[PDB]
RNA sequence: UGGUUCGUGGAGCCAUGGGGGAAUCUGGGCGGACCACCGCCUAAGGCUAAGUACUCCGGGUGACCGAUAGCGCACCAGUAC
RNA sequence: GAGCUAGCCCUGGCCAGGGUGAAGCUGGGGUGAGACCCAGUGGAGGCCCGAACCGGUGGGGGAUGCAAACCCCUCGGAUGA
RNA sequence: GAAUGCCGGCAUGAGUAACGAUAAAGAGGGUGAGAAUCCCUCUCGCCGUAAGCCCAAGGGUUCCUACGCAAUGGUCGUCAGCGUAGGGUUAGGCGGGACCUAAGGUGAAGCCGAAAGGCGUAGCCGAAGGGCAGCCGGUUAAUAUUCCGGCCCUUCCCGCAGGUGCGAUGGGGGGACGCUCUAGGCUAGGGGGACCGGAGCCAUGGACGAGCCCGGCCAGAAGCGCAGGGUGGGAGGUAGGCAAAUCCGCCUCCCAACAAGCUCUGCGUGGUGGGGAAGCCCGGGUGACAACCCCCCGAAGCCAGGGAGCCAAGAAAAGCCUCUAAGCACAACCUGCGGGAACCCGUACCGCAAACCGACACAGGUGGGCGGGUGCAAGAGCACUCAGGCGCGCGGGAGAACCCUCGCCAAGGAACUCUGCAAGUUGGCCCCGUAACUUCGGGAGAAGGGGUGCUCCCUGGGGUGAUGAGCCCCGGGGAGCCGCAGUGAACAGGCUCUGGCGACUGUUUACCAAAAACACAGCUCUCUGCGAACUCGUAAGAGGAGGUAUAGGGAGCGACGCUUGCCCGGUGCCGGAAGGUCAAGGGGAGGGGUGCAAGCCCCGAACCGAAGCCCCGGUGAACGGCGGCCGUAACUAUAACGGUCCUAAGGUAGCGAAAUUCCUUGUCGGGUAAGUUCCGACCUGCACGAAAAGCGUAACGACCGGAGCGCUGUCUCGGCGAGGG
RNA sequence: CGAUGUCGGCUCGUCGCAUCCUGGGGCUGAAGAAGGUCCCAAGGGUUGGGCUGUUCGCCCAUUAAAGCGGCACGCGAGCUG
RNA sequence: UGGGAGAGGGUGGUGGAAUUCCCGGAGUAGCGGUGAAAUGCGCAGAUACCGGGAGGAACGCCGAUGGCGAAGGCAGCCACCUGGUCCACCCGUGACGCUGAGGCGCGAAAGCGUGGGGAGCAAACCGGAUUAGAUACCCGGGUAGUCCACGCCCUAAACG
RNA sequence: CCGAGGGUAGGGCCCGUGACUGGGGCGAAGUCGUAACAAGGUAGCUGUACCGGAAGGUGCGGCUGGAU
RNA sequence: GCGGGGUGGAGCAGCCUGGUAGCUCGUCGGGCUCAUAACCCGAAGGUCGUCGGUUCAAAUCCGGCCCCCGCAACCA
């Protein structure tokens, strides 16, 4: 039956994207934390 | 009239529809329509702020003229009477000699082909608009402004009408369709006659679906919910109210008056509605 | 109403949201309700090193660890997953 | 976090075939005029049967499954909320 | 040494379950160290409204080839979506962008918020909507509407020529719209041909035949033809379309009007270019100078923005045409022609799936288009079959119990069991024929029954033709033939009687409950005069609603019919300018601290002083409530009647052992041989009762009872057989 | 209580004997036939139905008889529900 | 042909008296009701009085022992639309007549459906009295209904 | 072929009977009240509507077959 | 189990606060009437369910016992 992951790139980018993160005070902090931790990818990679 | 159906389905047995006899034009004046932004009952927060709304037929909003003192002294011909889905009343297409076309709410008796006009000099005849002060006391009237140059606010629904009861100073005394006695300003415009389509109230929707067409989603009783959802919620088996009957938000709903007491417009209401 | 050790207490002091509302050294604040006396101080403008805190970074040193320990990672780890 | 799920908004798409035959309209009868009746035409409907499609009634199987909700038979809706 | 401790290693169960749909395999040849599993051939089976084909998501090199088999593959492996390497995606016309807007998002102006931030007309962004110019074939191991070939087209720049008051983010027109049903004419696609072309074949008893088998098209500018769409022309006035306007709108007149004309599209033809089978022979060669024709069926697609009807009344903006303003009229724009110019991204491959979502090469899920033939009334149903694709990545045996899925059964026929659970029966179509009741629609496919194939003859009507031939469609009437059996296989209701509950179609606990629950039309109460009530938010702002009492919110009830009694003491709500209580504040009789003093400071009685509460009244489709004891009638029994106490008033109609009845399997009647169930009654109703509605009600229900007929392995009562284990 | 699954049915039994039947006896208010009552005896037997979830019980039709109890009110890694 | 009388019928307007409610003034100790009382209303200002407003219903005098209509029935006033009828003239038609099973229409009051309206009155209902009881008669309240529209019902001491 | 009739199925009319139930008639020596006849103690009767242990009451309109 | 009652013939007060048994009805006597109902005037009848106890004295306070009313009897 229909499971929970139904990929959609526009949705993916418009949600967890870089610009989305930068727009909100909460999201900017995500990027701060991820950088501080040293994540290789601050934001979900998506092929546009 | 209202049109009955034969009972060839369980619903058509009781369903009744408007007769549409007064309609002469089944197409809206293109330059007078704009898209109607449906809401679903949700505000600018996306939050439902009026429950049980949505899924109705798509509508095109007709631009109606509720000022009419806008074009004093310039007569107009009644070109057509049309269906308007955004109101209970019918609407009239006015072709001004001016060359301008505008919609008004169609009064009862208004004939296609006849001529009407707004202004202090207007003949007291169906479809004319005048300040209240220049209208004979006792004549019935609709589409009444509440304050000068602010637009027709009163008596707009199908079959409704206000009536002038007398004069007092700058103000005149109207008996609103609810029976409330109120002082309205003399300079407030109004259109003589009663609103048409008075048969509107005798329509029997006939089935669940018809309310859905009208954008009215199912309404759920408090008694059929749970204690989280509603004051009337819960109880093993069926249950009475067990408290004074209330809205989902807690306030009492049988009898409890709600008009703000210290309201400035209190000075102008003479007799709150009957019955 | 907050702040002070002060939780309405005899509750001053410092601060101020509302109302009222002065004076210029014979002016004003303070010394724990208030008054007198005796003293202290100069509100409603601003700046000011050093002594003080911290450790991403560099170095020195361990009755500190020695690959299940010591940082999550001695190794291509905030990786694989 | 509404890429699952619920509701709503915008914009598109889908519903084999068969069946029943509302109003209306036309003609005839009827009457003072009518109501009305009859035939034809007509093609209405949260109407009927039944695929797609949406479901999930009963039973059997499955139960370290093919599957963390599946399979077979049967069954509900299918121009409409 | 224990914490169902933590991390790791290794055991046990055990050579055990399992190896993922029961569509299915068999042989020969080849390769190789090794072959049921890789390649080739033949035979066999499965899919075919797909298990075939083409898009879009999503995946991201999985595509093609060479060389490999450690691991991955549920076995094997020489094979592979696996390892290594090399190659492969070509666009002015396809899709997106350099175009437009939709919800929404963002946001000059402006508004709000301790901070972060929240709003917000314009504008901007935002598409699977609008707009917009490429069709057929060929070619590669692998790309093609992209390269090539043929034939067409679009914009931009510039120049020439003819033309005109040219010029816009501004005005106007247009774009521009629903659901259902539908006309004419076409096309896609299909069937047949005694006609045309074709390698061939004559078997096994017959046929050298009007024999069999195969194929008889595709694209195409202008012109034209057929069919549709769109559209009146002229003049005068003009105060409206936030400037202007010759445009548009409005008024008057003249000519035209189911004509045309003008214009746009579809289809046909069309210079020209393409393709072109069976079979044979090693993807190709040949067939072949291939033929390329007539008839019929015919769309849900096209002409289209067509037509009719209906109510629930059915986007926007740009491109486009027209108008004029600044401006400028050496400009500028339009029309025709010519040359030049024409950018960025995608394009491989899988795509109902072994490449996507499900940890798996997972019997699950995934949107759009194509989807052939015959027969069965129709069809996208069902059976077989074309093209194409497959036989599902363990096999070989054996023929126990037992299991699953299936077939049949003597006599009986529900005796099974909580229950006919399950499996039988019934089954499509035509005709005949159908009851109570009913809201007159229905109930109804009620029930029940007859027919059903093939053959010859006679005949009726329609379509296409022509009015005829042929072809296709719908029939009717005779006489016959065979079988146990003619919807001969497959797909396809068992029926009736009678209660409860819910009017009804619908909705619901994704994953133990689909129902009597929710919703539902409809009835009633109540709130709301509009900056409405109400809801969300601290606010701004929103929704309500661009609505206005025939409207909007809350609540209860739940189609419809006949009805809905009595109680306002208590609670609530509504009304009540009196009176009572009443906080801050006002007022300051009087009292106190202090000082030599003026003075400063504290307390403080009377009286004034809101809402709310008290108090008076109303109110039930407001919250709710709706009695006790004792006696009495020509025999008993019961009690119409009476006495008395209490209450705010003591349950009216109707219903009643009930979805409610404890005693209870109440009593009586029906049905049965036998009835704790069921139905009809009775009424001492433990403990029904009138919008948490009372009593009924046709139709409806995968709801829950009872009964009968039909028929059956449910059973007496088991047996045999099949296939997967 | 870091789980001993709980009524009834089905299936399969096995034991006890305080014996329902059949076998053997004594007494009888035992004429006979048939009963009553007690003693011995566990070898075998102990039916089909209607009602209800029922065990139980009532009822139908028969019968030699239609026995009562134990086995976690025997039996759910055996089924039902 | 010419003339008359009449609450005959239908639609639309419209006039005053009165009852009720509401607003203002003024005013105070009761008012109301009955056989007599009480319930009720009133110092929270009633009754009685003056002014204003609102709304519904019925039309006093004329009015009659009258008129009109087939019956039911019809009454302020105006206008329109319309039926029946009588008289005079003795002009026209030439028996075209009478009755009438069915049929069709009309049909007071109450009653029903849908929607208005609602002053007075008033079934039901509540209270106060009377009474042995009083589910009545009398009194204080009071909802349907009485009024309008459209559609039903079709009864009667629909009687002379 | 038709055909007595037999069989299956569904209808129609009639008769008998049925727990229980509705009123009706008679019986009469019971019970409760007194509705009608006089102005019957509220004139009666009436169609209709609602109500009440029961006669009945009341509303609305009608009749005199009403005393004074 | 918890609460509440038993008083002239019927139905209710009196009990809490000890002394002091009351109201309506019925009953008997007498009026009015032909008689009857109604009505009027008079009168009778309860040792307080019992047995015990506290007190000077108990319908009254307390305890035992009988009887009647109401509520409860759940998870199981
Ligand atoms: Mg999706
Ligand atoms: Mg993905
Ligand atoms: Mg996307
Ligand atoms: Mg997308
Ligand atoms: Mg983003
Ligand atoms: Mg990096
Ligand atoms: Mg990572
Ligand atoms: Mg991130
Ligand atoms: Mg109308
Ligand atoms: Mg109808
Ligand atoms: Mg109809
Ligand atoms: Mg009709
Ligand atoms: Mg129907
Ligand atoms: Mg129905
Ligand atoms: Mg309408
Ligand atoms: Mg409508
Ligand atoms: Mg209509
Ligand atoms: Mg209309
Ligand atoms: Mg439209
Ligand atoms: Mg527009
Ligand atoms: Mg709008
Ligand atoms: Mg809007
Ligand atoms: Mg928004
Ligand atoms: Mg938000
Ligand atoms: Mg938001
Ligand atoms: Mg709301
Ligand atoms: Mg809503
Ligand atoms: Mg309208
Ligand atoms: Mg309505
Ligand atoms: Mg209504
Ligand atoms: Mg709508
Ligand atoms: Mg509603
Ligand atoms: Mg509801
Ligand atoms: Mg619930
Ligand atoms: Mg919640
Ligand atoms: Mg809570
Ligand atoms: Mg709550
Ligand atoms: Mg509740
Ligand atoms: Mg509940
Ligand atoms: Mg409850
Ligand atoms: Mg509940
Ligand atoms: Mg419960
Ligand atoms: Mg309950
Ligand atoms: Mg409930
Ligand atoms: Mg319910
Ligand atoms: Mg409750
Ligand atoms: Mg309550
Ligand atoms: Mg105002
Ligand atoms: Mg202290
Ligand atoms: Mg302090
Ligand atoms: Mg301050
Ligand atoms: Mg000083
Ligand atoms: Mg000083
Ligand atoms: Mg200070
Ligand atoms: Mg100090
Ligand atoms: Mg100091
Ligand atoms: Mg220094
Ligand atoms: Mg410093
Ligand atoms: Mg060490
Ligand atoms: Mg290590
Ligand atoms: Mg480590
Ligand atoms: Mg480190
Ligand atoms: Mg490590
Ligand atoms: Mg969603
Ligand atoms: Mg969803
Ligand atoms: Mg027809
Ligand atoms: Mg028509
Ligand atoms: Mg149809
Ligand atoms: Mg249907
Ligand atoms: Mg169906
Ligand atoms: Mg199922
Ligand atoms: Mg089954
Ligand atoms: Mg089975
Ligand atoms: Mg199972
Ligand atoms: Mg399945
Ligand atoms: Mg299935
Ligand atoms: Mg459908
Ligand atoms: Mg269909
Ligand atoms: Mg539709
Ligand atoms: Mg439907
Ligand atoms: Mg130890
Ligand atoms: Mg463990
Ligand atoms: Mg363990
Ligand atoms: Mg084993
Ligand atoms: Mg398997
Ligand atoms: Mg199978
Ligand atoms: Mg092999
Ligand atoms: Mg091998
Ligand atoms: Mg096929
Ligand atoms: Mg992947
Ligand atoms: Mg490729
Ligand atoms: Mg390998
Ligand atoms: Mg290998
Ligand atoms: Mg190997
Ligand atoms: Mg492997
Ligand atoms: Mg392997
Ligand atoms: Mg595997
Ligand atoms: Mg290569
Ligand atoms: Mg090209
Ligand atoms: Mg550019
Ligand atoms: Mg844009
Ligand atoms: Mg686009
Ligand atoms: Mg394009
Ligand atoms: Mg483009
Ligand atoms: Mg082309
Ligand atoms: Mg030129
Ligand atoms: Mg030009
Ligand atoms: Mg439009
Ligand atoms: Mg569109
Ligand atoms: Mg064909
Ligand atoms: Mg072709
Ligand atoms: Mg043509
Ligand atoms: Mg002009
Ligand atoms: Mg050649
Ligand atoms: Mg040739
Ligand atoms: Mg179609
Ligand atoms: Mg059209
Ligand atoms: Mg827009
Ligand atoms: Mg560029
Ligand atoms: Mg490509
Ligand atoms: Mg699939
Ligand atoms: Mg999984
Ligand atoms: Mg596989
Ligand atoms: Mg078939
Ligand atoms: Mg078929
Ligand atoms: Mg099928
Ligand atoms: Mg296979
Ligand atoms: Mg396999
Ligand atoms: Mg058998
Ligand atoms: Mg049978
Ligand atoms: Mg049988
Ligand atoms: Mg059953
Ligand atoms: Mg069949
Ligand atoms: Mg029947
Ligand atoms: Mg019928
Ligand atoms: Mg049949
Ligand atoms: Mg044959
Ligand atoms: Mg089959
Ligand atoms: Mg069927
Ligand atoms: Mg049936
Ligand atoms: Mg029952
Ligand atoms: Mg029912
Ligand atoms: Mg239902
Ligand atoms: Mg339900
Ligand atoms: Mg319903
Ligand atoms: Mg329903
Ligand atoms: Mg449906
Ligand atoms: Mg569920
Ligand atoms: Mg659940
Ligand atoms: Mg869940
Ligand atoms: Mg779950
Ligand atoms: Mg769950
Ligand atoms: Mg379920
Ligand atoms: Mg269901
Ligand atoms: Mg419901
Ligand atoms: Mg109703
Ligand atoms: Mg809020
Ligand atoms: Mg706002
Ligand atoms: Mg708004
Ligand atoms: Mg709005
Ligand atoms: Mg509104
Ligand atoms: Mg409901
Ligand atoms: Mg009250
Ligand atoms: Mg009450
Ligand atoms: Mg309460
Ligand atoms: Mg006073
Ligand atoms: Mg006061
Ligand atoms: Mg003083
Ligand atoms: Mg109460
Ligand atoms: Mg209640
Ligand atoms: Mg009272
Ligand atoms: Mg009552
Ligand atoms: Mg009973
Ligand atoms: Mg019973
Ligand atoms: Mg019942
Ligand atoms: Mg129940
Ligand atoms: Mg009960
Ligand atoms: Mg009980
Ligand atoms: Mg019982
Ligand atoms: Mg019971
Ligand atoms: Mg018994
Ligand atoms: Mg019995
Ligand atoms: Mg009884
Ligand atoms: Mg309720
Ligand atoms: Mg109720
Ligand atoms: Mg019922
Ligand atoms: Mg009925
Ligand atoms: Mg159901
Ligand atoms: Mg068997
Ligand atoms: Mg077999
Ligand atoms: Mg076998
Ligand atoms: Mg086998
Ligand atoms: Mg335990
Ligand atoms: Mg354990
Ligand atoms: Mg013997
Ligand atoms: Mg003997
Ligand atoms: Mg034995
Ligand atoms: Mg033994
Ligand atoms: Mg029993
Ligand atoms: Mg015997
Ligand atoms: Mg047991
Ligand atoms: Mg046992
Ligand atoms: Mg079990
Ligand atoms: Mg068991
Ligand atoms: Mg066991
Ligand atoms: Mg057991
Ligand atoms: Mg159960
Ligand atoms: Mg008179
Ligand atoms: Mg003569
Ligand atoms: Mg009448
Ligand atoms: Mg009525
Ligand atoms: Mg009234
Ligand atoms: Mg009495
Ligand atoms: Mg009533
Ligand atoms: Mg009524
Ligand atoms: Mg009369
Ligand atoms: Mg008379
Ligand atoms: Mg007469
Ligand atoms: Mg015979
Ligand atoms: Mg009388
Ligand atoms: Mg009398
Ligand atoms: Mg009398
Ligand atoms: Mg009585
Ligand atoms: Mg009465
Ligand atoms: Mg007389
Ligand atoms: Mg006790
Ligand atoms: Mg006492
Ligand atoms: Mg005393
Ligand atoms: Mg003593
Ligand atoms: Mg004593
Ligand atoms: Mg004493
Ligand atoms: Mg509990």
């Amino acid at each position: 039956m229909k499971r929970t992951w139904q990929p959609n790139r526009r949705k993916r980018a418009k949600t967890h994207g870089f610009r989305a993160r930068m727009r909100t005070p909460g999201g900017r902090k995500v990027l701060k934390r991820r950088r501080q931790k040293g994540r290789w990818r601050l934001t979900p990679a998506v092929r546009k | 009239a209202v049109k009955k159906f034969k009972p060839y389905t369980p619903s058509r047995r009781f369903m009744t529809v408007a007769d549409f006899s007064e309609i002469t034009k089944t197409e809206p004046e293109k330059s007078l329509v704009k898209p109607l932004k449906k809401t679903g009952g949700r505000n600018n927060q996306g939050r439902i702020t009026v429950r049980f709304r949505g899924g109705g037929h798509k509508r095109l909003y007709r631009i109606i003229d509720f000022k009419r003192w806008d074009k004093v002294g310039i007569p107009a011909k009644v070109a057509a009477i049309e269906y308007d889905p955004n109101r209970s009343a019918r609407i009239a297409l006015l072709h001004y000699v001016d060359g301008e076309k505008r919609y008004i709410i169609a009064p009862d008796g208004l004939q296609v082909g006849q001529q009407v006009v707004a202004g202090p000099d207007a003949p007291i005849q169906v479809g004319n608009a005048l300040p209240l002060r220049f209208i004979p006391v006792g004549t019935v009237v609709h589409a009444v402004e509440l304050e000068p140059k602010k637009g027709a606010k009163l008596a707009r629904a199908a079959g409704t009408s206000a009536q002038i009861q007398g004069r007092e100073g700058d103000y005149v005394i109207l008996r609103l369709p609810s029976g409330e006695l109120r002082k309205v300003h003399g300079e407030c415009y109004a259109t003589v006659g009663a609103v048409g389509n008075a048969d509107h109230k005798n329509i029997v929707l006939g089935k669940a679906g018809r309310s859905r067409w009208l954008g009215r989603r199912p309404h759920v009783r408090g008694a059929a919910m749970n204690p989280v959802d509603h004051p009337h919620g819960g109880g093993e088996g069926r249950a009475p109210r067990g408290r004074p009957p209330a809205s989902p938000w807690g306030w009492q709903t049988k009898g409890l008056k709600t008009r703000k007491r210290r309201k400035p417009s209190s000075r102008f209401i003479i007799a709150r509605r009957k019955k």
